[PDB]
């Protein structure tokens, strides 16, 4: 199918430059009609167009970044990277890049996003931390079990349980800037209070800014 | 450039309900497109061409118009529709999309369970001591949470966090946390997250003695 992958890094200066790169496969921007855009989506704002590049090399810019962009394509990889000169607090975003045609005018098929902070701040690892089952959080039949994911930067963090082979009632809440300037956001799992012997609790954390993966098991406490 | 508006910025609406989005555009666009952005996804083709359902939209979305104004209609709403609607023109550069609608569904009044959790004692080693409430399943979104400390009222050392509302039975979760250094947790028994809720007619306290089992 056509698919389209997003790349870069999670962390950029103040002042800096931004270096994207759209690694697509399904199709290919040799063929007539084609282009690749970058889109890009503030924290909880509108999406915004940035650039787009065609198959015979036409580009565009959104006008008010354009002194600031460049959108480039290799065929024989590809790919299109998009360079932004002198990233500000403003340019934290998701960033997407998307197919469009030129029968279309709109892009039909997306990337996943990359998540880039604009930031000063250095690169943490998070603490795991178990969240572990106990009288105390049991409701009615329900308990809960946990993971506390602490004091990490920058965004984003993945959380799974039992590399994903759980997965409902699961509770992953978004992250929380802490007044330390370090992220923290737990994950949570409901279970019925006589079915938790069903199966063992890992979280599996990753962290890929930092390089770091942690699976942490969340049992009963004892005395 | 082409700049549109989108109206209401936010709506709330039942199951079954048929609901209403307006894109208007500051000059006439040949079509008009749209996309639906679930939390934490990419945007997906919803419409395209104005009237046209992408590949794998149910019967339920339609979209109309010309000229600067621009319908997206849900006739039926269904707990799988909250997301955040744009429009998006691509008749000219540059390339613009709308502000956005969030459509949240209204449901019947749920009570939270709710969950405490004391620190852990690798926590603990590690020098710091968060305390964690969960409240589970519950509507409206709205819900206070405070905590109590030896009978003392905690202000300004803990944060919440709220899920974006389930998919299939359209509730919300919430975490509060409470964060203090490991030598003020040691000096205090009594720990108390205390819950307030349209579907609780008295608040719930759950609490735990520091040490114990």
């Amino acid at each position: 199918q056509v698919t389209l992958r997003e790349s870069g890094p999670a962390l950029v200066k103040p002042t800096q430059t931004l270096t994207l790169t759209c690694t697509f496969s399904g199709f290919s921007l040799s063929t007539a009609g084609m282009s690749v855009g970058w889109i890009r989506q503030p924290p909880g704002k509108a999406l915004e167009w940035l650039a787009d590049i065609w198959w015979d090399d036409k580009k565009h810019y959104n006008p008010s970044l354009k002194d600031r962009l460049t959108i480039s394509k290799d065929t024989s990889k590809n790919q299109v990277v998009l360079k932004v000169t002198n990233m500000d607090p403003a340019d934290t975003a998701t960033y997407y890049c998307a197919r469009d045609m030129i029968f279309n005018f709109y892009f039909d098929v997306w990337g996943q996003g990359t998540t880039v902070t604009v930031s000063s701040a250095s690169t943490k690892g998070p603490s795991v931390f178990p969240l572990a089952p106990s009288s105390k959080s049991t409701s009615g039949g329900t308990a809960a079990l946990g993971c506390l994911v602490k004091d990490y930067f920058p965004e984003p963090v993945t959380v799974s349980w039992n590399s994903g082979a759980l997965t409902s009632g699961v509770h992953t809440f978004p992250a929380v800037l802490q007044s330390s300037g370090l992220y923290s956001l737990s994950s949570v799992v409901t279970v019925p209070s006589s079915s938790l012997g069903t199966q063992t609790y890992i979280c599996n954390v990753n962290h890929k800014p930092s390089n770091t993966k942690v699976d942490k098991r969340v049992e009963p406490k004892s005395c | 450039d082409i700049q549109m508006t989108q109206s209401p910025s936010t709506l709330s609406a039942s199951v079954g309900d048929r609901v209403t989005i307006t894109c208007s555009a500051s000059s006439r666009v040949g079509y008009m497109h749209w996309y639906q952005q679930k939390p934490g996804k990419a945007p997906k083709l919803l419409i395209y061409d104005t009237s046209k359902l992408a590949s794998g939209v149910p019967s339920r979305f339609s979209g109309s118009g010309s000229g600067t104004e621009f319908t997206l209609t849900i006739s039926s709403l269904q707990p799988d529709d909250f997301a955040t609607y744009y429009c998006f023109q691509g008749s000219g550069y540059p390339f613009t999309f709308g502000g956005g609608t969030k459509v949240e569904i209204k449901r019947t009044v749920a009570a939270p369970s709710v969950f405490i959790f004391p620190p852990s004692d690798e926590q603990l080693k590690s020098g710091t001591a968060s305390v964690v409430c969960l409240l589970n399943n519950f509507y409206p979104r709205e819900a206070k949470v405070q905590w109590k400390v030896d009978n003392a009222l905690q202000s300004g050392n803990s944060q919440e966090s709220v899920t974006e509302q389930d998919s299939k039975d359209s509730t919300y979760s919430l975490s509060s946390t409470l964060t203090l250094s490991k030598a003020d947790y040691e000096k205090h028994k009594v720990y108390a997250c205390e819950v307030t809720h349209q579907g609780l007619s008295s608040p719930v306290t759950k609490s735990f003695n520091r040490g114990e089992c």
